[PDB]
């Protein structure tokens, strides 16, 4: 991505379609490989994308979409170890 | 289906009031249950052995001995996925 | 008069090459072995499952 940008910024000074392929060469490479591993990503262990979030216990902060003024707070006790993945066309998480 | 269906009937007596007389005949079925299941008979035990147990601590002497007989039977047929509930066991032997 | 000495290798194998033919149909438990709730998973300090 680093060399793909590097060539894609050398068409801003020279302006040359041949800088451009082998941008494209490397972009549409990753695309395959990142369109190769999205399929299989069906849950997210929560350590390797968000660490805070698994460190998290016991915050003020209420349940979102709980709080009620006449109820008692329902508060964020601790935040699920592991996250299904919906499967659509936004691949939604199920926290 | 058959055998869901008696284990919720049998469970149903299986507290306190109607077991007065008919502990017994309720255990002595489920035991030959699980015994014809083979090992299909573990989807059960999370409804059966929590009152099971609960049973043994609360119910007369007369029967206990009775009962701890036909656990050791379902421990068999079981065998190693009764792990979870085997404090309480411990506890109720101890 | 020197014993017959034999302390040698002369027997020098070699271990060359390997298979590791590995059945393990991911998420598909055989109908042998009925298996626990919190069961062993891991498989090569890894969960395949996950």
């Amino acid at each position: 991505l680093m060399e793909a940008q590097e060539w894609c910024r050398k068409y801003m000074k020279s302006g040359n379609v041949k800088d451009l392929t082998q941008a494209w060469d490397l972009y549409y490479h990753v695309f395959r490989r990142i369109s190769k591993q999205l399929p299989q990503l069906t849950s997210l262990e929560l350590q390797y994308v968000s660490p805070k979030l698994l460190m998290c216990r016991d915050l003020e902060l209420a349940v979102p979409g709980t709080y009620d003024p006449n109820q008692p707070i329902i508060r964020i006790q601790s935040i699920a170890p592991s996250l299904q993945v919906i499967t659509s066309k936004q691949r939604p998480r199920k926290l | 289906f058959y055998p869901a269906v008696s284990m919720v009937a049998l469970m149903r007596i299986f507290r306190d009031q109607s077991l007065s007389h008919h502990h017994t005949m309720v255990v002595q079925a489920i035991t030959f249950i699980f015994k014809s299941l083979g090992l299909k008979c573990v989807q059960f035990l999370p409804q059966v052995m929590p009152t099971f147990l609960n049973v043994i601590r609360v119910c007369d002497g007369a029967i206990r001995e009775f009962l701890f007989q036909q656990l050791g039977m379902l421990v068999s047929f079981v065998k190693s996925h009764i792990r979870p509930y085997m404090d309480e066991i411990v506890t109720l032997m101890r | 008069k020197s014993l017959a000495q034999s302390w040698r290798m002369k027997d020098r194998m070699k271990t060359v090459s390997v298979a590791l033919v590995l059945c393990l149909n991911v998420g598909v438990d055989p109908p042998d072995v009925v298996k626990t709730t919190p069961c062993a998973r891991l498989e090569c300090w890894i969960d395949p499952l996950s």
